[PDB]
């Protein structure tokens, strides 16, 4: 998918990793609460594709 | 002669190529708009460095074959890469092959 | 009910020891592997030639 | 099927072909019909530089037999 | 006469010697170096040292300015004194230099003897610490 | 007598590249000391003449030295042959 | 005459080269990326229309927006874009690129990207088939095809 | 005649790295349940004409701050390397007859490291030169194992010409002599043109790419030759010319095959492969092939 | 004696010259010093080639494969030198004084 990951390297091995997250926040849960639950339904066909 | 009219012809071949590729699209208008220095790698260049040496010194072995000293050649052929073996397992033995 | 996927343990036998190091020196499952290629490329494509052919779909 | 593989393959063999095939007809036209001739450890160009002075032509390949001897 | 070809190739040898000689910019210093040894192989090769040309043009090119530029990069009156006869039916210079492993035994010896120590020389060296 | 054979087959178990190549530079070591040819392949570098064979003076001296090539006198290859 | 029939022939020549190679790189931001690697599997195999799977951006021809395009992502994705080569095309993939689908009344939804790129053609679907983006991949061949710019230049 | 020798050796091989480009694609695409181009040409034919096309008529993007002289030296150099790597070879009769021809074609291989790191070092990035720094350790590791495997196997040759190597297998292949050094050998040729499962790194672009292609082919025409020795007839040589064709195409499949068979390795993986696996047992058999002649009393003619 | 021996002696005195400079950069001092092996190399191989010396013929490999080895040296020393520094300019060793 579309993934941010800034990491720490020192030589070959991996120091730290921070993943960054939310380049695709469409913000799901604040647009099913102006649905109705079935008009909500398929949302969750949506999040895990 | 012939090698030098050679390599003369493989070079003004490819320099011919590689300046119209980077000319044919340059003649259109178009918009026109650090530290870390790691220590393994030097040292997995010396070990090159040191075994091309040895493969150096091996090198006239074809040759070395026909000498009526068979016994001696072979003595000396066989301690070269025997004494190659020794720094490849001492460089094992220290560390030094890691990552 | 649940199963083990990797609780094998391997047999420590002379016999044993000596197929594990021909694999090692011999290459026999990369030769498997590219066995199977081989095989699969001898088989028909399961491409369809659009536009002239069109994937199936229903009412 | 995987046989239409084989066109670009033809084509490809076709190119390979080209290089040595044409390298030994040059060899044949250049010296006079024979393979051309080898000369390493320099006893072998004597044996060229003495054929191509007494050819009478400047060339190595023109072979003197005993018709020359006379 | 070529014009003194090998006049010429002397010449460029020490026109690149000139040129990485003022040390500008250690990366073109290497390539002059580069050039340098190309010609002087060159040199050698027009000489009749095939087998001597051939041995800079790989160990010292494509094996030592190799690993000088690795670590940059990690950084910021001829013709005339010949010979008259030939060889036999080998090379001279083949069989002089073949001459290593029955004639030079010591050279081996004392050779072998300096890489092993240079491989643990730079171990050492590097260790750090 | 236990200790080497339990090491040597610990050793062809998760080693077998360096087992392998002990072996084969031992008996490359080894070999050549033992077989019978090493002597044949050391005649056969004595009998490839790259120079010319330059003849000696007689002096009425010399029973050993032929007269000719085809003269039985002198070194044979009829082991060469053979071989 | 034949100023402008050599100029025409030489036009058709390198549209036609031009559109019988298209390598895309594709942003697989969301669910309409798995119907683009539908599209190369071996059912449709966009790679024998001489469009190949993945190719790197330096060396991209067209840019597929698979996918909804969030506020955080779309300064990545021009900056993606404007180092492409030219000749450089984009596709428009399913509802929310094309004019943020599902996610348009969003706070952090872009209402389509061309608001961020200029796009040349829109697929429809939610997600499009994998045949409807082979329509479309197509259609913008056709639409290399008709496009000519040796006679402008010639003609200007 | 010469320059049409060389002509008529420089054209033909650019033409085959072009259409192995749409043979990988259509052996690739056949082990993959698909096929390859099949749209741009009769049979895909034309599909390389079209790549060459598009790669030529598009905007370069010259970094705008980098070494342009070592930007364009990079190409130049790769390419000729390239070209020049096939000169030596026998198919049967070699265009340029060199008595050290196994060590000339060394010399270029090693040469062939300058590129790489010309073209890292001229990218006016980081990441790309750490990538660059990579691909040079895995070529000049792999390229130790290389020679003393070639010089182990010559030691049945009796000299460095490669015509010779024709006579030595004129009876039998070397392949039965030492399959395991051959072994080795494909693998580090594998690993040194930057193969899978050892891949791990407009204009200018495809001129690297041709240079690619074109040593990938040479290399397994001189595994051809170095370890699979055709029959040659002097009284006619196309015999052996299409052997050898033939045999170095099976060679050339055979890598596409890898390339679809096999994961890739991580750099230090591959790193203990060779110093670990291929070196000891390179010693080894090193030793073993100079005791050997000299055990049997096998010991090739020339010196 | 030719012109040919002129012209590489000419070249090694150029090579010393230039690693006694020292303008900066302790590499350019290494490469300097592979320089002046390669002229020595080169005009050993054309004395005893021209004399047709054979068992000398031994020699000029050795002087190569010696050098390389001080080259690897130099190298690690350099190496090390930096790490201290961050570079390997000339002036950054004045710790040690006359
Ligand atoms: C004598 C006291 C020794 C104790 C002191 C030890 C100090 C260091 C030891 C190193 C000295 C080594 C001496 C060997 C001298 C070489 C010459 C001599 O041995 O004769 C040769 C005999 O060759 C022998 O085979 C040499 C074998 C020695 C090499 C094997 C092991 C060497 C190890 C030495 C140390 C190296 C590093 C440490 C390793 C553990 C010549 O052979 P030959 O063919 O008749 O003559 C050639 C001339 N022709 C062509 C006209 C006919
Ligand atoms: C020796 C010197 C060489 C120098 C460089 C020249 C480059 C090489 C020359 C060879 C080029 C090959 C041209 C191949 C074009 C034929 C393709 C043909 O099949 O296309 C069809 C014909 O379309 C067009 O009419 C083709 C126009 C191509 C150009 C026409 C003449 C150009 C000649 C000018 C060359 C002179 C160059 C001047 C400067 C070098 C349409 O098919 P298409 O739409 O795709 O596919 C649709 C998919 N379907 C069919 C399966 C449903
Ligand atoms: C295996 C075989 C493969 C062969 C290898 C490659 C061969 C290369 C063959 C080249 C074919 C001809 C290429 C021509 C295309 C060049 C680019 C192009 O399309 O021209 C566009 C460009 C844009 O102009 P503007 O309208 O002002 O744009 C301003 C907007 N910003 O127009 C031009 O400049 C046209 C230039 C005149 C060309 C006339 C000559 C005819 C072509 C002969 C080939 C010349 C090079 C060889
Ligand atoms: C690039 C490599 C150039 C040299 C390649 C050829 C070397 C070679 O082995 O053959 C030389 C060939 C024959 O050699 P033999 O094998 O002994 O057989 C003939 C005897 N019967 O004869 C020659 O000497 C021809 C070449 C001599 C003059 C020029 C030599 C090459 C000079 C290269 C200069 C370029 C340097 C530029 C910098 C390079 C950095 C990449
Ligand atoms: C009586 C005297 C006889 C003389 C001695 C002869 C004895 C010989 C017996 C042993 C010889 C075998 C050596 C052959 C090569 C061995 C090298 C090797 O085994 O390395 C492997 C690794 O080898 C590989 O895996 C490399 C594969 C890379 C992918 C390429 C696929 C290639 C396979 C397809 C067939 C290739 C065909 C090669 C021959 C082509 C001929 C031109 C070991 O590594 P690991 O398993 O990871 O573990 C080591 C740490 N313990
Ligand atoms: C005496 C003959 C001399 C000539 C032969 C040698 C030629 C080339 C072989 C030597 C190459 C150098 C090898 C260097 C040795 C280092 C070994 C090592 O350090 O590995 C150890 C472990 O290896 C060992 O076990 C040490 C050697 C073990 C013995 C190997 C074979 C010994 C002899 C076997 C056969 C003997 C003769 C054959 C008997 C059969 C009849 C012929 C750790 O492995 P790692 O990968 O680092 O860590 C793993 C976890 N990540
Ligand atoms: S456009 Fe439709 S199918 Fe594609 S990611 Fe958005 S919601 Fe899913």
């Amino acid at each position: 998918g579309v993934l941010r990951l800034v990491m720490e390297l020192s030589g070959e091995m991996v120091r730290k990793c921070d993943p960054h997250i939310g380049l695709l926040h469409r913000g799901t849960e604040k647009l099913i609460e102006y649905k109705t639950y079935l008009q909500a339904l398929p949302y969750f066909d949506r999040l895990d594709y | 002669m012939n090698i030098m009219l050679t390599l003369l012809t493989n070079v003004t071949l490819a320099s011919l190529l590689v300046l119209i590729a980077f000319w044919l699209p340059q003649l259109n208008a178009y918009s026109e708009k650090r530290l870390p220095f790691s220590m393994k790698f030097f040292l997995v260049a010396i070990t090159f460095l040191l075994f091309d040496l040895e493969i150096a010194l091996l090198l006239p072995l074809p040759w070395a074959s026909q000498t009526n000293n068979l016994k001696t050649m072979l003595t000396m052929a066989l301690f070269l890469l025997i004494l190659l073996a020794a720094s490849l397992a001492y460089e094992w033995t220290q560390k030094g092959l890691e990552w | 009910t649940y199963k083990f996927v990797n609780m094998r343990e391997p047999s420590m036998d002379m016999k044993s020891v000596t197929d594990r190091a021909a694999q090692t020196l011999l290459w026999t499952e990369l030769v498997r592997g590219l066995g199977m290629t081989l095989s699969y490329l001898f088989r028909e494509p399961a491409t369809i030639n659009y536009p002239f052919e069109k994937g199936p779909l229903s009412p | 099927m995987w046989f239409e593989i084989l066109p670009g393959i033809a084509v490809m063999a076709a190119c390979l072909f080209i290089p040595g095939m044409a390298t030994a007809h040059i060899h044949k036209f250049t010296n006079g019909g024979k393979e051309k001739r080898v000369a390493h450890f320099s006893y072998q160009w004597n044996l060229m530089e003495r054929d191509r002075r007494i050819s009478g032509v400047n060339r190595y390949h023109v072979t003197k037999g005993l018709e020359n001897i006379d | 006469m070529t014009m003194y070809i090998a006049f010429i190739l002397s010449t460029i040898f020490v026109i690149g010697f000139v040129g990485f000689s003022s040390k500008p910019s250690p990366i073109y210093g290497g390539l002059g170096l580069i050039v340098s040894g190309g010609v002087g192989c060159g040199i050698v090769l027009n000489f009749g040292g095939s087998f001597l040309g051939l041995m800079v043009f790989l160990i010292y090119l494509g094996g030592m300015l190799v690993v000088f530029g690795y670590t940059t990069a990690m950084a910021t009156g001829d013709w005339v004194i010949y010979d008259t006869g030939d060889s036999g039916f080998f090379s001279e210079e083949a069989m002089g230099i073949a001459a290593l492993y029955s004639y030079g035994t010591w050279l081996v010896i004392v050779t072998g003897w300096s890489l092993l120590i240079g491989v643990v020389v730079i171990m050492e060296i590097t260790r750090g610490n | 007598a236990g200790r080497i054979a339990s090491f040597l087959k610990n050793a062809w178990a998760k080693e077998p590249v360096l087992v392998a190549s002990f072996a084969i530079g031992g008996l490359a070591i080894i070999l050549p000391s033992l077989s019978p040819y090493t002597n044949y392949a050391i005649r056969i570098n004595r009998a490839t003449p790259y120079n010319y064979p330059v003849p000696l003076r007689d002096d009425g001296n010399m029973p050993d030295v032929p007269s000719h090539p085809q003269d039985p006198q002198g070194p044979s290859l009829e082991w060469l042959k053979n071989l | 005459s034949r100023g402008e029939y050599v100029v025409a022939k030489l036009d058709d020549l390198v549209n036609w080269a031009r559109r019988s190679s298209l390598w895309p790189m594709t942003f697989g931001l969301a669910c309409c990326a798995v119907e683009m690697m539908h599209m190369a599997a071996p059912r449709y195999d966009m790679d024998r229309f001489g469009v190949v799977f993945r190719a790197s951006p330096r060396q991209s021809d067209v840019m597929i927006v698979a996918g909804t395009l969030t506020n955080k992502m779309a300064p990545a994705l021009r900056k993606v874009y404007d180092q492409m080569p030219e000749p450089r095309y984009v596709v428009s993939m399913g509802s929310c690129a094309n004019g943020g689908g599902y996610y348009h009344y969003s706070y952090s939804v872009v209402r389509g990207c061309d608001r961020i790129v200029p796009v040349d053609i829109y697929v429809p679907g939610c997600p499009p088939t994998a045949e409807a983006l082979l329509y479309g991949i197509l259609q913008l061949q056709r639409k290399i095809k008709r496009e000519k710019r040796l006679r402008i230049w010639y003609r200007r | 005649m010469f320059m049409i020798n060389i002509l008529s050796l420089i054209i033909p091989i650019l033409l085959a790295v072009a259409f192995l480009t749409l043979v990988e694609r259509k052996v690739l695409g056949y082990m993959q349940l698909r096929k390859g181009p099949n749209v741009v040409g009769p049979y895909g034919l034309l599909q390389p004409i079209a790549d060459a096309l598009k790669l030529f008529t598009k905007e370069p993007l010259r970094p705008a701050t980098s070494s342009i002289s070592m930007f364009i030296i990079a190409p130049i150099l790769a390419l000729s390397l390239a070209l020049t790597m096939w000169v030596p070879l026998p198919m049967p009769y070699p265009l340029i007859n060199m008595n050290l021809g196994v060590l000339f074609m060394l010399a270029m291989s090693s040469l062939a490291v300058y590129s790489i790191l010309w073209s890292g070092w001229a990218s006016n990035s980081k990441y790309a030169l750490i990538g660059a720094l990579r691909a040079v350790a895995q070529t000049i590791s792999y390229e130790v194992t290389l020679a003393i495997i070639l010089l182990s196997v010559l030691l049945m040759n009796g000299s460095y010409t490669l015509s010779t190597l024709i006579t030595t297998q004129e009876h039998i292949w070397m392949i039965f002599t030492s399959w395991p050094l051959a072994m080795m050998w494909f693998i580090s040729t594998l690993a040194e043109t930057n193969r899978a499962p050892f891949d791990l790194t407009a204009g200018p672009f495809a001129m690297f790419f041709m240079a690619e292609y074109a040593n990938i082919i040479m290399m397994n025409a001189f595994t051809a030759i170095l370890f699979l020795g055709a029959s040659h007839d002097p009284h006619t040589p196309e015999l052996y010319t299409i052997n050898f064709v033939l045999k170095t195409l099976a060679l050339t499949i055979t890598f596409l095959w890898i390339r679809a068979s096999y994961p890739r390795f991580r750099y230090d993986q591959l790193m203990h492969l060779l110093w670990k696996s291929f070196l000891p047992l390179t010693l080894a058999l090193c030793m073993w092939h100079i005791s050997l002649p000299i055990m049997t009393a096998s010991i090739p003619p020339q010196s | 004696m030719p012109l040919v021996y002129m012209n590489i002696i000419m070249a090694f005195a150029i090579a010393l010259a230039g690693l006694l400079m020292y303008r900066s950069h302790l590499m350019s001092s290494l490469l300097c010093l592979e320089g002046m092996m390669l002229s020595l190399f080169i005009m050993s191989t054309l004395i005893i080639l021209n004399t047709h010396f054979t068992l000398a013929n031994m020699m000029p490999i050795i002087l190569l494969v010696f050098a390389a080895c001080e080259a690897a040296l130099g190298l690690s020393l350099l190496v090390m030198v930096s790490n201290t520094y961050g570079t390997d300019y000339v002036q950054n060793l004045n710790l040690l004084q006359c």
